[PDB]
RNA sequence: GCUCGCCGGAAGACCAAGGGUUCCUGUCCAACGUUAAUCGGGGCAGGGUGAGUCGACCCCUAAGGCGAGGCCGAAAGGCGUAGUCGAUGGGAAACAGGUUAAUAUUCCUGUACUUGGUGUUACUGCGAAGGGGGGACGGAGAAGGCUAUGUUGGCCGGGCGACGGUUGUCCCGGUUUAAGCGUGUAGGCUGGUUUUCCAGGCAAAUCCGGAAAAUCAAGGCUGAGGCGUGAUGACGAGGCACUACGGUGCUGAAGCAACAAAUGCCCUGCUUCCAGGAAAAGCCUCUAAGCAUCAGGUAACAUCAAAUCGUACCCCAAACCGACACAGGUGGUCAGGUAGAGAAUACCAAGGCGCUUGAGAGAACUCGGGUGAAGGAACUAGGCAAAAUGGUGCCGUAACUUCGGGAGAAGGCACGCUGAUAUGUAGGUGAGGUCCCUCGCGGAUGGAGCUGAAAUCAGUCGAAGAUACCAGCUGGCUGCAACUGUUUAUUAAAAACACAGCACUGUGCAAACACGAAAGUGGACGUAUACGGUGUGACGCCUGCCCGGUGCCGGAAGGUUAAU
RNA sequence: AGGACCGAACCGACUAAUGUUGAAAAAUUAGCGGAUGACUUGUGGCUGGGGGUGAAAGGCCAAUCAAACCGGGAGAUAGCU
């Protein structure tokens, strides 16, 4: 059993995108933010208890932070973990 | 059987094929097959240690009885095989109890025959009995130096050795190499020359053979430079020097023998 | 025509990495020299 | 948007290695692009990489590395046992269709499969750090059965022609369907089953191995493909409509047969040869300690789990390696049509490009080519370079020879198209119909339909029929080297090096020798028919005289002679 | 069957031309040799400088080889410019 406190930090934000919510409105999948060392279990278990909706099965991926150019300095993003959280036939969230 | 081959091309002009129709026509005994891994004449230092070594086809190890402890049980001759790790030719043999072994193959050895060890055993070729009860000139192969260690003198195609006599605790054996050496009268030894006579009289044809068996080429001393070796240098040909190895050690006759810890065995030294 | 540098990031690591120079005392020296000198990046790896 | 040209065994498509957001969208032209630039692999901002089945991680080892103790070494350190890493190799499982601007065997739909826990029922000898099997292995060659794939016919939808003809032996397009499950076929291997005994597999074993005895010729293992199912589904040429002209939505016919055929599969097979062709684990089985009605094991069902990391993009290149958006270099996979023996070569399909300065003019001269009167090497160090020969079948072919060659020697004849033999032949493939059968993916007869060289006779066009690209110039004497190879990456490919063969010499195994202050290691788990060094270099005829000099081998009586 | 024959991929570089501040610090075009073997290639490893490796040219050892490269003795020495 995964703790509380663990869950209350795995989720960062939700991905606000055209492909986001096309997923959201199409197959019942919402794009998360999680944290970086996230499993797919502690994902499920997050989304099932702090939003109280019912997960079928969680997508991750690892996306790569680019290498920007803030004037002259060149610098590089953080890397972040982002989750496809598909949603139980019938849930609803906001 | 030695046969020649027909000149179709250059490099099958000059072979001679040593075919021998009795050879196992399949795979060896896989109980007894082991790794044999190549080093190309290189040490544990990595360095090359002899040279001319390299390549060559891939060989397994046949594990070789040598020691030749079974005593008592008599052993038939399951087939002939063909060894890449030794000049000499291997023989299949089962033993009575069920257990396969390999032997050298003596020089009349067929299938069906039966072989045995021990101090108690037939004299007929193929059987292994300590040599004190080994009739005096009589012709031996795979012979021990020490008792219980396993032969190591007269071992390749087709060598032997002949017991010229006996001398209480001591025997002197004249050596293939014309030299008279004594050996202890508890050492084993199996009656009879070893089988593959003819292996001598193949001549390879063609460079190539010579690079299968693992045999990189050789270079001639006089076809260096003076940094690589002492015969190095000259503008043409130019060889104004007493021929000596690449470390400067003279090889036209020169004896490199420094073990006095064994001299006390050799009765008289080759000829 | 073909180059000397014909990379290998298993090759590279293997040759010149942290492990590699941490495993005898010569490699060692050489990243105690590096870290006098105040280098960003000690080794080769990334 | 319409024409033109180029690649098409690549200049197309997908990966590994390497790069690390160069991918897609909006926006900008100061600097980068050898020119302009609204465009970009350029700047800025946003978006994009979804996995129980693909790959890595994990279990297992090769070469090799590190190496508890250990041996050796002034110190540092070297080698190495038990172990433990190290893929480039072994080990469990997923396919088809649709969708995004950018991901898809990952998302969605439909249909599966694998390995582990737990939990109920039924059955009962379980258990390895040990034993056996298996994994498990070479080169070449020859068929036979297939498939990917292509051609043709039939079927379905559309068309009746910008200019003579085109309702027909006409034209265009489509005719596609997987994993899995069941069947076990063409074909490959092996005689099966039961009982008794045993010096072997470090002990045991019912397992493997070895001896007998009885019984039955038919049992077992491996196996592409086909067929049925998956599939009343998906896809499908096109129609019906909107539209931001980008695309989106709805509906949907035929969806068969014959022939040719792989370098792919059966095939880790078969035949044959010597140069004699990894290891370990997963997997099956056997028992030793131990566990005694417990634990465990295998069968069904249910449930849970399969985590983590990579997934965009280039990948024969403008993104990798070459300082460049560089005429160079880069491993694996796919392999369409016609002609052709062919992955050569020419033109095309699917697909992608026109190589990031153009426009004129048509001088000398330079580069890459085309043609040439008369002569044909007179050029030149030299036929250097150009020019010429070039395919298949057949006739014919010399000296010399190690009898294999030389040899495609040289030299010559025929070659296109049409008809007849034969409205398409010999050959290949093979349906209905009949018969037998241990009955099925069976066998004999039988020839429909399809495909299809080669030859003979007659005729016909051009100067020319191997019409183009592609594709030996030939012969004579001779020096050197036997030959195929190798070599000075970047001015030398040779007569130089190497080579099989010959000879001498060292070396009796804790071998000589070599790398090592040493331990040790190679030689070699080889043993004088072997291994190392030196010279010579296939084969034929041979290798003659000299030990005075310098080496080497044998001898130790005498002279001389060190440390002590 | 063959270090057999003709000839692509692949490996190499014999002859000529161009290019020599090149498209290229050795390549392009037309020819050429091997093309089942002493072949060629991918991945990983081993051999270290008086040392390695060499079918042997003093060749090659990161565009550098009759003794690599980097740091140090080191501002070597220089009757020479």
């Amino acid at each position: 059993m995964i703790r509380e406190e663990r869950l209350l930090k795995v989720l960062r934000a939700p991905h606000v995108s055209e492909k986001a919510s096309t997923a959201m409105e199409k197959s019942n999948t919402i794009v998360l933010k999680v944290a970086k060392d996230a499993t797919k279990a502690e994902i499920k278990a997050a989304v099932q208890k702090l939003f109280e909706v019912e997960v079928e099965v969680v997508n991750t991926l690892v996306v790569k932070g680019k290498v920007k150019r803030h004037g002259q300095r060149i610098g590089r993003r953080s890397d972040w973990k982002k989750a496809y959280v598909t949603l139980k036939e019938g849930q609803n969230l906001d | 059987a030695v046969v020649k081959c027909k000149p179709t091309s250059p490099g099958r002009r000059h072979v001679v094929k040593v075919v021998n129709p009795e050879l196992h026509k399949g795979k060896p005994f896989a109980p007894l097959l082991e790794k044999n891994s190549k080093s190309g004449g290189r040490n544990n230092n990595g360095r090359i240690t002899t040279r001319h070594i390299g390549g060559g086809h891939k060989q397994a190890y046949r594990i070789v009885d040598f020691k030749r402890n079974k005593d008592g049980i008599p052993a038939v001759v399951e087939r002939l095989e063909y060894d890449p790790n030794r000049s000499a030719n291997i023989a299949l043999v089962l033993y009575k109890d069920g257990e396969r072994r390999y032997i050298l193959a003596p020089k009349g050895l067929k299938a069906g025959d039966q072989i045995q060890s021990g101090v108690d055993a037939a004299i007929k070729p193929g059987n292994t009995l300590p040599m004190r009860n080994i009739p005096v000139g009589s012709t031996v192969h795979n012979v021990e130096m020490k008792p219980g260690k396993g032969g190591q003198l007269a071992r390749s195609a087709g060598t032997y050795v002949q017991i010229v006599a006996r001398d209480g605790a001591y025997v002197t054996l004249r050596l293939r190499s014309g030299e008279m050496r004594k050996v202890e009268a508890d050492c084993r030894a199996t009656l009879g020359e070893v089988g593959n006579a003819e292996h001598m009289l193949r001549v390879l044809g063609k460079a190539g053979a010579a690079r299968w068996r693992g045999v990189r080429p050789t270079v001639r001393g006089t076809a260096m430079n003076p940094v690589d070796h002492p015969h190095g240098g000259g503008e043409g040909r130019n060889f104004g020097k007493h021929p000596v190895t690449p470390w400067g050690v003279q090889t036209k006759g020169k004896k490199t023998r420094s073990n006095k810890r064994t001299d006390k065995f050799i009765v008289r030294r080759r000829s | 025509m073909k180059r000397t540098f014909q990379p290998s990031v298993l090759k590279r690591n293997r040759s010149h990495g942290f492990r590699a120079r941490m495993a005898t005392k010569n490699g060692r020296q050489v990243l105690a020299r590096r870290r006098a000198k105040g280098r960003a990046r000690l080794t080769v790896s990334k």
